């Protein structure tokens, strides 16, 4: 409708995780500007909690990006000091940074995409992969949450998640521990779930009775 | 999988100063729409932030150097047509967390009104960096 | 015609980050990790560092290589003592192209037929028009 002025934005990154095996060189992952303007791309690398630590290097951190354009980063790991026996989550993200553009007000307002996936840091200590123990997961009712129970080493993407039929939004569950998924409206009084494997796919639906 | 990511930002009306110096209150500021995503992203996955980093709030700041400023909220609805939010400046304002509309969502900037003080006319910014954490 | 600047860049508390080589349609200078190809054949990935240089008039980045990373991609180093800090001069190799195509992170070094090591056999022919 252009009536209306109109902006648009837009980052693509090439994959929406990364399994970055422990003690490895290096990994590539693309980046494309799908826009018909150029960027400049600013990637960085966070800890668990969405905060700065630099045990992971990107390269380049800074560069521009011509309008539908793509690049690659490496993302290599600078030491540190990592568990064995189940993965460590941080977060790889990657901004698109736009260029320069008596009674009114005129609003000017420009925005930048952020996108960010997960690196996951898997120990070559750890034999096999997600699909395997996604069936796994056990799951209880607690203070008017729904726990979600998680033995395996592996971090438990959760991709969809519905309880009673009604559905929850999703989250991971970490190895060899919990989440508690809050319950609004008229989802409380069996659960279904699929993980996302490590292509990204949505896998198989398991289903079970909730326990205690 | 790639992990796509877009967004299109739709002005409104044209905002004028009221008599009383303020802008009004619930103005459609502007209409956002987040797309690219898988299906299953969510709610709480989704960050509006600025610099003046008010939680629940975008923050607009006069161009003139006078530092006369206004606030607004993004909200939106699911599809039951319940108020929901993503986070600006790390904080919902409204509704449960929610699985997107597939394909794409919608959210509303809508205004809040003027810091303190009356608002001149002239050219009001904002920076707004939208954080998508993927599933 | 674009212009940036450094309103939407994460600035580490009063850091300031200089957006002028962006605004060229430059790249900043610095480490990047690229595939090299010689005469089209890729040779590498690696760690390279990159300077600017100014060449007929234009500004370009520029890899710092050994002479034992000439070898290891295909070039006999003995042909060119001028090449011989441990970066070659690589205008020491006449009739030769070096180009860093940002975009890809690929590193291309075209260079006369004659600098090149032989490679028996067999997508490629006998021998060659030299120069």
């Amino acid at each position: 409708d252009i009536k209306f002025a109109s902006k648009e934005y837009g980052v693509t990154i090439g994959e929406s995780r990364i399994i970055y095996p422990l003690d490895a060189a290096g990994v590539m992952v693309s980046v494309k500007n799908t826009q018909d303007y150029p960027v400049l791309i600013q990637s960085r690398i966070y800890d668990e909690n969405k905060e700065k630590e630099d045990p992971f290097v990107v390269t380049p951190p800074l560069f521009r990006l011509d309008a539908k354009q793509q690049n690659s980063l490496r993302i290599a790991q600078a030491g540190g000091v990592f568990p064995r026996d189940k993965e460590s989550l941080k977060w790889l993200c990657v901004k698109g940074i736009p260029p320069k553009d008596d009674k009114d007000v005129g609003v000017f307002v420009q925005f930048a995409i952020n996108n960010c996936i997960k690196l996951l840091v898997r120990p070559n200590e750890l034999k096999g992969t997600p699909i395997q123990f996604a069936e796994n997961l056990s799951w209880k009712v607690d203070g008017g949450k729904l726990i979600a129970e998680n033995p395996s080493p592996f971090y438990m993407n959760i991709g969809e998640l519905t309880f009673g039929g009604k559905s929850i939004p999703s989250h991971y569950i970490p190895p060899k521990s919990t989440w508690a998924f809050d319950l609004p409206k008229g989802l409380a009084g069996n659960v279904s779930w699929r993980i996302i494997n490590d292509q990204g796919g949505l896998d198989r639906l398991y289903s079970k009775n909730v326990t205690l | 999988e790639p992990a796509r990511i877009t967004l299109t930002y739709k002005e409104g009306a044209p905002i004028t100063i009221m008599d009383n110096g303020n802008i009004d209150t619930e103005l459609l500021v502007g209409t956002l729409t987040l797309g690219g995503y898988k299906t299953g992203t969510t709610s709480t996955s989704v960050n509006f932030t600025d610099a003046a980093g008010d939680p629940m709030y975008l923050t607009f700041t006069s161009q003139d150097g006078n530092n006369h400023q206004f606030t607004t909220k993004v909200i939106g609805k699911d599809s039951r047509d319940f108020d929901i939010s993503p986070k600006v400046n790390g904080e919902n304002l409204v509704g449960d967390d929610v699985v997107l509309a597939t394909g794409s969502q919608d959210f509303f900037v809508r205004s809040i009104g003027s810091k303190g003080g009356k608002l001149a006319a002239g050219k009001y910014t904002d920076a707004v960096t939208v954080t998508v954490s993927n599933q | 015609a674009y212009t940036f600047d450094s309103t939407m860049l994460d600035t580490n508390s009063g850091e300031s980050i200089d957006v002028s080589l962006f605004n060229q349609g430059l790249q900043l200078p610095g480490n990047y990790f690229v595939n090299v190809f010689v005469n089209g054949r890729k040779v590498d990935s690696g760690n390279i560092d990159f300077r600017l240089e100014k060449h007929n008039g234009k500004e370009l980045l520029w890899p710092c290589l050994s002479s034992l990373q000439l070898t290891k991609y295909g070039i006999d180093i003995d042909k060119y003592p001028d090449l011989i800090e441990q970066c070659v001069d690589l205008l020491a190799i006449p009739h030769s192209d070096v180009q860093f195509y940002f975009n890809q992170q690929k590193l291309s070094l075209i260079v006369p037929p004659q600098a090149l090591l032989p490679r028996f056999d067999g997508i490629m022919p006998m021998q060659l028009w030299d120069d």
